[PDB]
């Protein structure tokens, strides 16, 4: 009953997807492998050989940041359905990959979504960490916001959602593909909460010993 | 007295198998098939360097 299903939008979204699972394996022990060396049964749907699938979603439109973490340290670990990406990157456009192609992957998407869920009672919530900023966290974010807003109906959605402050801006979009999924957000979300990378950055700092980090 | 209520019925949340798919996104994405389009031949003319 206590299980939660993760949707990660966006080359930010996958790679800190990447990590928090990372964290999430560790928490209770499961290998990279993914078996045994009421937590098990949110994430990890339990099998008839021991192996454990976790129910993420995980979607992009540039395979380069996905095809890693097929061919990376924990390719024995998450199922290869699941983790979807495109052919095109949308970059930093919000119509392409909502109109044309993401149009047609969000059939796909919905479909790894239904075929996920299907043997769970208990969805008690969805995670979403969404990219405002980018073009593919945002575009794809927005047309799976729209669509699982009339399908599945009043269910609880979250949003861990990143947003590209004022003073450190990578691209210069984040005006112009961020607006229109605000709009997108204001109605069909439940609760949006906000990161920055300025703020991480001086506890860092101060509070943290770290000098150069990563993203990572 | 009479007894038990007996109760019945799960939750369930997704639209069934109601979304079609035919969209040829391989998980990674729609990956290939190449369109070859027939061409025709190269020619050109002729000159008068004498006769
Ligand atoms: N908070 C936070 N933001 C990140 C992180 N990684 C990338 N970003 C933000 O993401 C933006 C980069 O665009 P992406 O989100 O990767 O967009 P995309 O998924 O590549 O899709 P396209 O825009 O179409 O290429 C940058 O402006 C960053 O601010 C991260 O680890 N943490
Ligand atoms: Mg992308």
């Amino acid at each position: 009953m206590r299980e939660c299903i993760s949707i990660h939008v966006g080359q930010a979204g996958v790679q800190i997807g990447n990590a928090c699972w990372e964290l999430y394996c560790l928490e209770h022990g499961i290998q990279p492998d993914g078996q045994m060396p009421d937590s098990f049964n949110t994430f990890f749907s339990e099998t008839g050989a021991g192996k454990h699938v976790p129910r993420a979603v995980f979607v992009d439109l540039e395979p380069t940041v996905v095809d890693e973490v097929r061919t990376g340290t924990y390719r024995q670990l998450f199922h290869p359905e699941q983790l979807i990406t495109g052919k095109e990157d949308a970059a930093n456009n919000y119509a392409r990959g909502h109109y044309t192609i993401g149009k047609e992957i969000v059939d796909l998407v919905l479909d790894r979504i239904r075929k996920l869920a299907d043997l769970c009672t208990g969805l008690q919530g969805f995670l979403i960490f969404h990219s405002f900023g980018g073009g593919t966290g945002s575009g794809f974010a927005s047309l799976l916001m729209e669509r699982l807003s009339v399908d599945y109906g009043k269910k609880s959605k979250l949003e861990f959602a990143i947003y590209p402050a004022p003073q450190v801006s990578t691209a210069v979009v984040e005006p112009y593909n961020s607006i229109l999924t605000t709009h997108t957000t204001l109605e069909h979300s439940d609760c949006a909460f906000m990161v920055d990378n300025e703020a991480i950055y001086d506890i860092c700092r101060r509070n943290l010993d770290i000098e150069r980090p990563t993203y990572t | 007295s009479f007894r038990g209520a007996p109760m019945l019925l799960a939750e369930n949340c997704s639209p069934g198998p109601r979304y079609s798919v035919n969209p040829k996104i391989l998980r990674t994405g729609k990956d290939l098939g190449p369109a070859y389009s027939i061409l025709g031949r190269y020619h050109t003319k002729t000159t008068l360097t004498p006769g």
